């Protein structure tokens, strides 16, 4: 099996630096064409960089002189070192294996890590229960409100991943505060509110806030 | 009386694939670069170290004519300090390169309807080529952790790819023939000189 | 650098339909064009390489064609999990200068479905922090256009609520909406009844969910 796992993303001050890592399993990064691709929030894909098996590097003109791509073979990991980050560099960054046989195409992608650059501070979220009231029919909704955090993202699972049916975790919205808040709900047969125990696991790793809150 | 065989290299019915680039050693003759210096056929003629003016008044103990075919939009990779799949895994010029890179479009010679897939280039190699190194290996390139045992498949790829020159192609994807004249001289007696 | 323009920029189609997306290049790129699919919050997946060759493990209903400047990605029978954004990407240059189109978002058309409406009063835990957030939930509806009006003692609220919409569910092609109305705890305690009134195509008449502060 093959996979690429990105990490190192988070909050960086304008002009600051950050090193993104992409750990590979299956292919060995040393012998492959590798690339970094970024995607600004809500907009399209933009090529960032590429490294050849022989060590040769290529960079998009947006990022030349500021980003450098490198490799560790022992760790089997790709690295993207970013310096003097600008506001426009805020994006999801994917690593991808590139194949050169029919032009270059990207056959396996990493699953993104979000880089947010702004002059604000990281903030840990407060997670409150959205408890179902008694009359709130045949189905009952319950959830967690994850409020006043920065930056994105926060990861919410239910019963540490054991509950995935009916789960809706909404895109975060930025408040007038400049802080993010977000809702994660799930609907259930209301008999199930006597059966199951419902714990929402919220994790915000820019803060390393990890909260498991059962609701009702 | 003995002239050097520049027609054999330039006017050859074939060129080699870039990964198997051909090299002719040129020894003990008088080479006039007159025909080449002023000629209407070439679309690239860049000289490093030597100036192409003086070419017919300077000399070297040997000269090497390197012949191959690539596509036009990679001809600028045939130059010192450049990078790319051709410069890295097929034909590398040194940084102290003293010589001339000559290139011309050959669409009516090396393209053919339905495509000519006889011209290959190496697209997979563990390390970059050293200057003037030639790699003819055709062993399956291992891209994963499991060995290939000579079988292609996922993460086990044939290291060469055909160009597929078709005459309808754009000019950047058309076949260009390239002759690299390497002027080598040491303190052995100079054996290749010009009309003087 | 070469510009890739995708057409259309958004598209809606029914399960089983034939769907075609076009990619046009500012210059000739021969067949150095690839097609990728990206579902929300997931990694882009390679569908087509070399204009017309299908990546292994991708259903046969995906296929691509074209050459030079114009290319088309077609799905012969659309299915609910194909809701996504599709990108074409060119690899014409010998040196890496890849560019992508700006994506075509493919949404599923389905039957109208009325939302299930729920209301959540502010947590007591948030109320010992001096703030109150009332959440109104619209669950599993279509189309995406829904109307949520907050009323606090029948007074329409404006500017103190925000809404978030999920992307189309990959099984039943529905949407869901979360609306948060935030007040000071002081101005929370000033009123009695809080209601969210939802208007949607699938609802005969607006549906209001209400609660009284402190039950």
């Amino acid at each position: 099996e093959v996979q690429l796992v990105e990490s190192g993303g988070g909050l960086v001050q304008p002009g600051g630096s950050l090193r993104l890592s992409c750990a590979a399993s299956g292919f060995t990064v040393g012998w492959n064409y590798m690339s970094w691709v970024r995607q600004a929030p809500g907009k399209g894909l933009e090529w960032v960089s590429v490294i050849y098996p022989g060590g040769t590097t290529f960079y998009a003109d947006s990022v030349k002189g500021r980003f450098t791509i490198s490799r560790d073979n022992s760790m089997n990991t790709l690295f993207l070192q970013m310096n003097s980050l600008r506001a426009e560099d805020t994006a999801v960054y994917y690593c991808a294996r590139v194949l050169p046989m029919y032009g270059d195409y990207l056959d396996y992608w990493g699953q993104g890590t979000l880089v947010t650059v702004s002059s604000a501070s990281t903030k840990g979220p407060s997670v409150f229960p959205l408890a179902p009231s008694s009359k709130s029919g045949g189905t009952a909704a319950l959830g967690c409100l994850v409020k006043d955090y920065f930056p994105e993202p926060v990861t919410v699972s239910w019963n540490s991943g054991a509950l995935t049916s009916g789960v809706h975790t909404f895109p975060a919205v930025l408040q007038s505060s400049g802080l993010y808040s977000l809702s994660s709900v799930v609907t259930v047969p209301s008999s199930s509110l006597g059966t199951q125990t419902y714990i929402c696991n919220v994790n915000h790793k820019p803060s390393n806030t990890k909260v498991d809150k059962r609701v009702e | 009386t003995n002239l050097c065989p520049f027609g054999e290299v330039f006017n050859a019915t074939r060129f080699a694939s870039v990964y198997a680039w051909n090299r002719k050693r040129i020894s003990n003759c008088v080479a006039d670069y007159s025909v080449l210096y002023n000629s209407a056929s070439f679309s690239t003629f860049k000289c490093y170290g030597v100036s192409p003016t003086k070419l017919n008044d300077l000399c070297f103990t040997n000269v090497y004519a390197d012949s191959f075919v690539i596509r036009g939009d990679e001809v600028r990779q045939i130059a010192p300090g450049q990078t790319g799949k051709i410069a890295d895994y097929n034909y590398k010029l040194p940084d102290d390169f003293t010589g001339c890179v000559i290139a011309w479009n050959s669409n009516n010679l090396d393209s053919k309807v339905g495509g000519n897939y006889n011209y290959l280039y190496r697209l997979f190699r563990k390390s970059n080529l050293k200057p003037f190194e030639r790699d003819i290996s055709t062993e399956i390139y291992q891209a994963g952790s499991t060995p290939c045992n000579g079988v292609e498949g996922f993460n086990c790829y044939f290291p060469l790819q055909s160009y597929g020159f078709q005459p309808t192609n754009g000019v950047g994807y058309q076949p260009y023939r390239v002759v690299v004249l390497s002027f080598e001289l040491l303190h052995a007696p100079a054996t290749v000189c010009g009309p003087k | 650098d070469i510009v890739m323009t995708q057409s259309p920029s958004s598209l809606s189609a029914s399960v089983g339909d034939r769907v075609t997306i076009t990619c046009r290049a500012s210059q000739n790129i021969e067949r150095y064009l690839n097609w990728y699919q990206q579902k929300p919050g997931k990694a882009p997946k390679l569908l087509i390489y070399a204009a017309s060759s299908l990546q292994s493990g991708v259903p046969s209903r995906f296929s691509g064609s074209g050459s030079g400047t114009d290319f088309t990605l077609t799905i012969s029978s659309l299915q609910p999990e194909d809701f996504a954004t599709y990108y074409c990407q060119q690899s014409a240059s010998s040196t890496p200068e890849y560019t992508f189109g700006q994506g075509t978002k493919l949404e599923i058309k389905r039957t109208v479905a009325a939302p299930s409406v729920f209301i959540f009063p502010p947590s007591d835990e948030q109320l010992k922090s001096g703030t109150a957030s009332v959440v109104c939930l619209l669950n599993n509806f279509y189309p995406r256009e829904a109307k949520v009006q907050w009323k606090v003692d029948n007074a329409l609220q404006s500017g103190n609520s925000q809404e978030s919409v999920t992307e189309q569910d990959s099984k039943d092609s529905t949407y869901s909406l979360s609306s948060t109305l935030t007040l000071s705890k002081a101005d929370y305690e000033k009123h009695k009844v809080y209601a969210c009134e939802v208007t949607h195509q699938g609802l005969s008449s607006p549906v209001t969910k209400s609660f009284n502060r402190g039950e």
